């Protein structure tokens, strides 16, 4: 800055510095940009008195110019600086409406006003007389900002109406206006104001403002009208015109989504990307600056197009225009995604690995591409390296909790769930307050569910039914642990036929009672916001009146799953509801073929539970017509694709009980008491016995006292395993 | 204690709370107000009573208060 | 300032004040230290508040006990806060509330 003071004409403007080159000639406001720039920097190295000087010299030079109001207005920060309010007050006073920056003066006044003395009304009348003594729309327009800065929102129209009652049109005004009032939520007046707006000589412009409206408050037909009547228009090859008709046509085509025409919607979409392809050609000479937008808004088109072809479920043209959008914009990333999770749709796993890999090298976190990943190479069957990499995210990123609820599920399919707390440790490390976050608590209650304790897995899953995200998944879930706690075979009868007496209890038929009203409870709380929402919404609605046990009910859930699959061709969850219902109802045969047509299609990463529910009622329909081999068979399928599922391996041990494979049997038992959490003495009662026909004593002992410990009043465990076991030991 | 009593106990605890705190969660019963909500806090936090606050044990209850929850 | 006009527009819905529920409204999307999701999500609530309901509605020293202004000018005064407490309210609280000092 010293430097720039040496610089010609640096030294009192107006000197008489003859040198004939009045082109080159400091700019008042440079030379007080200069001056200012120095104060300040000056103030910052501690030099107070240095900086007045230089403040004082400004002063000195440049009264009677236009900027010298701007060097009062620093000499006003001095006294900012100093903390003597009043000074400033009279200094910025001092300031007259004639002198130029008179509304910069005016605004410190009102903004001193706010900030110290916290004077609204004060604050109000400063923008009043700056309205008054300049009438413009510029001022009219600060007062009413003032007002929505001060919370009057009616005043604030009030001011905005005079504004623009100052200029009649004033072009950019005018949208002004609408937007004001969608901001003081006077939703009808706006609605009134963009028709008498449209009604004579406006552009489109208010006819898109009004259509957005009219789609954000459901009106849906008025928005489709007005787009169509604005739309109507000759395509003009104007550049402007262009850009108006393209974002027309895709607010149209995103109402005809909402209103539920899909063919007109890729029509309108259609139209939208040829003018959007007229826009990008003239765009990147006609316009540097909108070339990116420009670029941008084609690619989500193209997203747009192909996400409604999925709709209509033609795969092939949404990779195409999946891949024309990453064309348009390669640093999409939700574009990216969805066109992995199409190729993982598509079942081309190769596709999807090669867009999750160059999504990962983009950004290294990024836990959705992960899930893809590690789904992927989870087909691959490669649960080591797929958990290393879920491991490796949450170590990296401990809060991530998505993450820590997909590996919750990997390691209960891998059969390693011991590892799970350990993760908590490190969740609990970096957050003293993460036991509250819902994203913990709800991974908490997924691994005590998994474990084998509903009770306490459902009432941490409470702490999550109030999250915005969570709270779906932990509603769908509590509403699985009430409506089967014991997690047995819905409607299978190999157990229950063992279980003729232990089920007469009344206690248990009060808890499932009061279980179905608090799962019927918990619907209301649902909140679906899809078509797919409403469908799982119904379908745990008919499971629920499947766990009412009213023959009434139960076939009416019958007819609604058989008109589910009908509508939805090889869903898997309305075929596992309808094979359930007849099942129950002893139309055996026609669950027999139902279930033998579910076992060939196969496994997916979505309806995982719902294939090992089926799996499972296959065995046992196999079991009960004596079909041990392809039960056999389905049973170490179920295994394979979870090696965790408890009822699978009872049902394995009782298999090796009826060839006599006591070792084998033993093996089984003892694994599915184990994840069971020892909560079925009934289990244990069948370990225990193994163990003695397989002439293993102590362990036989051991788990009878386990048994028994667990429930000291089963009965025939002490005479038919203990005693037997006590009295064969020498 | 029964399993089917803690079944009971739980479902019972979990039905309490929806109609314990519907009278403010909701707006009219269809608009659920879940957004603000949040910035509430649990009822016994706001309950005081009237005791005396001496400097003394009430620096000494917050210095051990904010001893555990610092880290 | 976001806790502070949330619990505001919370008690205005709740106690059928929707003037100044927009009013709370309006300054908490003007809110800057706002994510622009939670803008929106706030944006969608108020448009179903205000679609639901119309947007239109219907200094003096502060008594601690009920935040009401204390309109007489006799009035009881804490010996520490320097924060009166109503004459109709004093009798009930064995200490002051702002300061837990004994009152007196
Ligand atoms: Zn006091």
């Amino acid at each position: 800055l010293h430097m720039a003071m040496s610089l010609p004409g640096m030294k009192r403007i107006g000197a008489s510095t003859k040198s004939k080159d009045r082109k080159t000639e400091v700019d008042t406001s440079h030379r007080l940009s200069i001056f200012l720039e120095l104060i300040d920097v000056h103030r910052l190295n501690g030099e107070q008195h240095e900086a007045t000087k230089v403040l004082q010299d400004a002063i000195h030079e440049f009264s009677g110019t236009s900027e010298e109001v701007r060097v009062t207005i620093a000499n006003a920060d001095l006294a900012l600086a100093q903390g003597d309010i009043e000074r400033a007050l009279s200094i910025l006073q001092n300031v007259t409406a004639e002198q130029p920056y008179f509304i910069e003066a005016r605004e410190k006044m009102a903004d001193i006003y706010l900030k110290h003395r916290k004077d609204k009304m004060l604050y109000i009348t400063c923008f009043r007389e700056i309205a008054e003594r300049m009438a413009n729309p510029r001022s009219f327009l600060l007062l009413g900002d003032a007002y929505m800065n001060i919370l009057e929102p009616e005043e604030a129209i009030v001011a905005y109406e005079q504004a623009l009652n100052q200029n009649p049109k004033d072009g950019t005004l005018a949208s002004k206006m609408g937007k004001a009032l969608i901001k003081t939520h006077n939703y009808s007046m706006a609605i009134t104001y963009y028709e008498a707006a449209l009604k004579t000589g406006q552009k489109n412009y208010l006819c898109y403002d009004l259509a957005e409206l009219l789609l954000k408050l459901k009106w849906y037909d008025k928005a489709e009208k007005v787009l169509q009547h604005a739309l109507a228009h000759e395509p003009v090859n104007e550049l402007s015109a262009l850009m108006e008709d393209g974002r027309c046509q895709v607010l149209l085509a995103k109402v005809y989504s909402k209103m539920e025409k899909l063919g007109d919607a890729i029509t309108a979409l259609q139209q939208a990307r040829e003018l959007q392809a007229r826009v990008l050609k003239r765009v990147q000479m006609e316009q540097p600056d909108a070339v990116p937008a420009q670029k941008h808004l084609a690619a989500e088109i193209c997203a747009e197009i192909a996400k409604h072809s999925v709709a209509q479920r033609d795969y092939e043209k949404a990779i195409k225009f999946y891949r024309e959008a990453l064309v348009h914009c390669e640093t999409d990333n939700k574009i990216m995604l969805e066109l992995a999770r199409l190729y993982l749709a598509q079942d081309d796993p190769d596709s999807c690995l090669r867009q999750c890999a160059l999504l990962l090298q983009s950004d290294q976190d990024n836990e959705a591409a992960t899930m893809m990943m590690a789904d992927l190479m989870f087909r691959k069957q490669d649960y080591e390296q797929a958990v290393f990499h879920l491991q490796q995210l949450l170590e990296r990123k401990p809060d991530n909790y998505m993450t820590l609820s997909r590996l919750i599920d990997l390691l209960r399919r891998c059969g390693k769930l011991e590892d799970v707390p350990r993760f908590f440790s490190m969740a609990e490390k970096r957050n003293s307050r993460a036991k509250l976050e819902p994203g913990f608590q709800y991974c908490k209650g997924l691994y005590l569910w998994y474990t084998g304790e509903p009770n306490d897995a459902l009432r941490h899953f409470n702490k999550a039914r109030k999250d915005r995200d969570w709270g779906q998944n932990a509603l769908y879930n509590m509403i699985e642990i009430c409506l089967n706690p014991d997690n047995e075979t819905v409607g299978g009868e190999v157990f229950e036929n063992l279980d003729g007496d232990l089920g007469n209890s009344t206690e248990k038929q009060e808890s499932v009672q009061l279980a179905v009203r608090t799962a019927e409870k918990l619907l209301k709380e649902l909140k679906p916001q899809t078509v797919q929402g409403h469908v799982q919404l119904r379908i745990m609605e008919n499971y629920c009146l499947m766990a009412t046990k009213q023959k009434s009910n139960v076939e009416q859930a019958l007819n609604t799953f058989t008109e589910i699959a009908a509508s939805e061709k090889e869903h898997i969850p309305a075929l596992l509801g309808m094979a359930t219902a007849y099942m129950i109802l002893k139309q055996t045969p026609r669950a027999r073929n139902q279930l033998k047509r579910i076992a060939k299609m196969n496994w997916n990463a979505i309806d995982a539970e719902e294939f090992e529910k089926s799996w499972l009622l296959l065995a046992d329909i196999y079991i009960q017509s004596a079909k041990y081999d392809m039960a056999e068979d389905l049973l170490k399928r179920c295994l394979r694709h979870n090696r965790s599922c408890c009822k699978a391996y009872e049902y394995m041990g009782y298999i090796m009980e009826k060839e006599q494979a006591y070792t084998d049997a033993a093996l089984n038992y003892e694994m599915a008491w184990k994840y069971s959490n020892r909560t079925n003495p009934a289990v244990g009662y069948k370990l225990a016995f193994n163990y003695l026909k397989a002439k293993r004593y102590v362990d036989s002992i051991d788990i009878c006292h386990q048994v028994l410990e667990a429930h000291p009043t089963y009965p025939k465990i002490r005479k038919d395993i203990l005693d037997k076991a006590r009295a064969s030991l020498r | 204690p029964s399993i089917q009593i803690k079944r009971v106990m739980t479902y019972r605890d979990l039905d309490n709370d929806l109609m314990k705190y519907s009278a403010i969660q909701t707006l009219d019963g269809e608009i659920d107000l879940k957004l603000l909500t949040k910035v509430l806090a649990p009822e016994h936090e706001v309950r005081e009573d009237d005791v005396g606050w001496d400097w003394d044990h009430l620096f000494t209850e917050v210095s051990s208060e904010v001893l555990t929850e610092w880290d | 300032p976001v806790e502070i006009y949330s619990l505001l527009a919370l008690c205005a819905c709740a106690s059928r004040a929707f003037g100044t529920c927009s009013k709370a409204f309006i300054k908490l999307k003007s809110l800057e230290t706002l994510s622009s999701e939670q803008k929106q999500q706030y944006e969608d609530l108020a448009l179903e508040i205000f679609t639901k309901h119309t947007s239109k509605d219907n200094k003096l020293p502060t008594c601690v006990a009920t935040g009401s202004p204390i309109t007489e000018y006799q009035f009881w005064m804490c010996s520490v806060c320097k924060h009166g407490v109503l004459a109709q309210e004093i009798s009930h609280y064995s200490f002051c509330p702002l300061c837990h000092s004994p009152v007196g």
